[PDB]
């Protein structure tokens, strides 16, 4: 239980080239079936001040040390709070529930 | 429904990229459409109509 920072929003808000001043936060973190992969569940809505926000998720490969953009397209409101499963197979697919 | 089911492929829009297109587009001659496939290879192929499609994926 020592450890150090993985990564922050300031950097994941440079490489998705969003153009900062955004609001984006982490809802959660899991690791999917992949041994040495990450998946981080990120809610975004560039300075909305609306209850819709976008879901997106970001994938992070520790053999490559490398973060990657998915094509997830969900939309939820602020007041979600959302927790996800990945399910047992070699290709990402998840299951999410918002209570 | 009844024959096939339909579904819809999209991907790479899942932000607002905003890339424009350079030069002026193909088309096909003819008024029918039309999917040529390459033999050796599956999964290249065009599709020829009012715009024409050259897809290294199916």
């Amino acid at each position: 239980f020592r450890f150090v920072t993985l990564t922050d929003t300031a950097k994941l808000k440079d490489f998705l080239k969003l153009p900062q001043t955004d609001t984006l936060e982490v809802m959660s973190v899991e690791y999917l079936w992949h041994p040495l992969e990450a998946a981080v569940l990120l809610s975004h809505c560039s300075v909305c001040t609306t209850n819709t926000r976008n879901i997106r998720i970001v994938i992070y490969s520790a053999i490559f040390q490398t973060w990657t953009l998915q094509d997830f397209e969900l939309q939820l409101p602020k007041e979600a709070i959302l927790e996800f499963r990945f399910l047992y197979s070699a290709m990402p697919d998840i299951i999410m529930w918002d209570q | 429904h009844t024959l096939c089911r339909v579904h819809t492929v999209r991907t790479g829009k899942v932000f607002k990229s905003n890339i424009q297109l350079q030069g002026d587009p193909l088309f096909y001659a003819f008024p029918n459409t039309f999917v040529l496939k390459n033999v050796c290879k599956a999964d290249i192929s065009v599709y020829l109509g009012q715009k024409v499609f050259l897809t290294i994926d199916n």
